[PDB]
């Protein structure tokens, strides 16, 4: 199934996923189409910060879905 | 009857102090929280040790003074694997970290719907995705508590809440797969405020990933916040929004650097950094839009933003 992803730019990308894809598998995609590794990315859905180890269908994440791709400013 | 109290440094804790300072000055969710404490169980958890502390910093003798969150700073760290260490954090991370853990304690609660948290908190985009080949629009509505926002050099909040929702035509790689179509083609994708929360909560997304040279650096561009804002809803038609805190992040990059806390109270400005308070003119606030020249330099960049809604 294909969802969105809101890039650093705002500009949207696709990954082709599949419900049982853990958050890791996801991070690897983004980092295959924009060169982010998967440890600096946090990736938010319907206000909440996506976990490794789970699965897209764990938060309900179905076609069409946006998650948000942000870094870290650490303090 | 207000106090103003800082917060002591536990070891790297600038990231939880600030936005601690941040939530206590958004009345409705300091207000919440207190009434909580006034309820609340014998059993700890990271909720309570947040009312706890709000209720100490409500109830001190004197009108100025340092509070040390021990107890809430113990708790975190023991709930949360990622913060259980004494490296410097993200205040965005730990802002829905604990927004998030709060509504899941206050919803097992519920259950022997929505959370208080989600009332002040939580609004809702509808994503709309049109196949440019047959017209079909396709609607999904996603919640969020915060949105995140790209910046550019030398722009407003305004305009980077507005290039949020604005149409983006989807091309090439990234063309949209339409059940009608059965294949990718061409559409349009636009994410619109369906409804919105009580407390906007903006992020700034400063922070710029460079493939070549194997990583990132933090975007310290000026980026203008006013003081109010007027939003939009898709189906009340409007909401005016007044400004009453911001997270600033202070470091030239990434990886390292120190957060502060500017909150509105009465009509005046307060600068909370860790145990230090001090009365700032609004004129200073323009620091933290960011940097005009030399860029690459330590900035002080706001970086949460935190809009409470009129009415
Ligand atoms: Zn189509």
């Amino acid at each position: 199934m294909q969802i969105f992803v809101k890039t650093l730019t705002g500009k949207t990308i696709t990954l082709e996923v599949e419900p049982s894809d853990t958050i890791e598998n996801v991070k690897a995609k983004i980092q295959d189409k924009e060169g982010i590794p998967p440890d600096q990315q946090r990736l938010i859905f319907a206000g909440k910060q996506l976990e490794d180890g789970r699965t897209l269908s764990d938060y309900n994440i179905q076609k069409e879905s946006t998650l948000h791709l942000v870094l870290r400013l650490r303090g | 009857n207000e106090h103003y109290f800082g917060l002591v440094n536990f070891g790297n804790t600038c990231y939880v102090n600030s936005v601690l300072q941040a939530l206590y000055f958004c009345r409705p969710f300091r207000e919440n929280v207190l009434a909580y404490k006034a309820q609340q169980k014998k059993k700890e958890n990271l909720l309570t040790c947040l009312a706890d502390l709000f209720h100490s910093i409500a109830t001190q003798k004197k009108k100025v003074g340092v509070i040390p969150p021990k107890k809430f700073i113990s708790r975190l760290r023991k709930e949360n694997d990622l913060f259980d260490n004494y490296m410097q954090q993200d205040a965005h991370e730990f802002l829905n970290y604990l927004l998030n853990t709060i509504a899941d304690i206050l919803q097992e609660e519920k259950k022997q719907e929505l959370t208080w948290v989600h009332e002040i908190f939580q609004g809702t985009l509808t994503n709309e995705t049109r196949c440019l080949n047959c017209e079909t629009v396709s609607s999904k509505d996603e919640d969020f508590l915060d949105l995140s926002v790209d910046v550019e050099q030398n722009t407003s909040i305004t305009h980077c809440l507005r290039d949020f929702s604005n149409t983006e035509t989807l091309c090439s790689e990234q063309k949209y797969y339409c059940e009608t179509c059965c294949s990718k083609q061409e559409a349009q994708k636009r994410m619109r405020v369906k409804k919105l929360p009580m407390i906007l909560a903006l992020h700034l997304k400063r922070f710029k990933y460079m493939e070549q040279l194997r990583r990132y650096t933090k975007l310290s561009y000026r980026v203008v916040f006013p003081l109010e804002l007027r939003l939009f809803n898709t189906s009340n038609l409007d909401r005016m929004y007044d400004l009453v805190a911001v997270v600033v992040h202070c470091g030239s990059g990434p990886n390292r650097g120190h957060y502060i806390t500017i909150v509105k109270s009465h009509g005046f400005w307060l600068l909370f950094d860790d145990d230090i308070v001090e009365k700032i003119d609004a004129q200073a606030i323009e620091e933290f839009y960011g940097l005009t020249s030399d860029i690459s330099k330590n900035s002080e960049s706001g970086y949460i933003l935190f809009y409470q809604s009129r009415e």
